């Protein structure tokens, strides 16, 4: 996870 | 009504969902042609524009240099010109009716390019770019300059902030934020440029700061209940709404509006499902 969207990298 | 257009939550979403804080009701309307997060929402002469982002999902990870176009009378999304490149993580103001389109990534390319789109032509043309490469930038217009704040430059968040003359097409670095602040919501109320939340590197924010353009000075008025970054904002009928986004564990359906005049913050309604990446605007 991206840290701050929360998307899969 | 508030729009809110895309957004993530385990992929990439074509939701657009409109709230009246009248009744308080939630409206479902056309769905996005194309999922979309990381986009940023606007309006111009009353239709809806949804700018950059990506389509996150099961098969593909692709940003987004679409230009999409909704009007609430026929409840139709139609195509615009696309941009000069893929903008996620995009911020967008608007001015004298022409689409801003700021910073944003490409794979690994984090842009300080901006563009300028003409709805009465439908074309994108480049105009000057930022001093910083900033995604995940927060965008606001006040007396008809256009504001670049906070972000991520690929290495490090960003408390600056960066503004940008029209008539002289130039940027000019102002006074930075008290926070560094990525994906934070920022919007104009009244006359100051407001910055809600957002990710410094370590934790999800709940403060939020305030910029006077005649002081030039930023300050803190009274934080959110819950931290989060990748939230939409928007300003309905001078009360801040903003709506979903991430902290860290959990995508928030909450939305919170402020009041100015109690600086005050409330719990106004959950939205149909949490989500982060959204793009918001009012019509």
């Amino acid at each position: 996870l991206d840290e701050e969207t929360g998307e899969f990298a | 009504l508030i729009y809110t257009a895309g957004g993530y939550f385990r992929q990439s979403l074509s939701y657009l969902e409109a709230y009246n804080p009248s009744d308080g009701t939630w409206l479902r309307l056309a769905d996005l042609q194309v999922p979309r997060s990381g986009l940023a929402g606007c309006v111009v002469g009353g239709l809806l524009y949804a700018v950059g982002g990506r389509n996150n999902s099961p098969d593909g990870n692709t940003d987004s240099s679409a230009l999409d176009c909704y009007n609430p009378m026929t409840n139709q999304w139609s195509p615009c010109a696309p941009m000069s490149v893929p903008r996620n993580r995009i911020g967008v103001g608007v001015i004298d009716g022409h689409i801003y389109a700021v910073g944003g990534s490409h794979g690994c390319i984090h842009h300080n390019s901006v563009e300028r789109y003409e709805p009465e032509r439908d074309e994108w043309h480049l105009v000057a770019p930022m001093l910083t490469r900033r995604i995940g930038v927060g965008v606001a217009v006040l007396n008809r300059l256009l504001y670049a704040v906070g972000g991520f430059d690929g290495t490090n968040r960003l408390n600056s902030a960066e503004c940008y003359y029209p008539e002289r097409n130039e940027w000019r670095m102002i006074t930075a934020m008290n926070t560094i602040r990525s994906g934070a919501g920022v919007c104009v109320l009244h006359n100051c440029i407001y910055a809600a939340g957002g990710y410094d590197g370590q934790d999800q924010l709940n403060s939020v700061e305030r910029y006077d353009v005649a002081t030039a000075t930023w300050t803190f008025v009274a934080p959110m209940k819950h931290r989060r970054s990748a939230l939409g904002i928007t300003v309905h009928q001078g009360r801040i709404y903003v709506l979903g986004g991430y902290d860290g564990h959990t995508f928030l359906d909450s939305v919170e509006c402020y009041d100015p005049d109690t600086d005050t913050w409330s719990e106004v309604t959950r939205m149909t499902s949490g989500r982060s990446g959204v793009g918001v605007a009012v019509t």
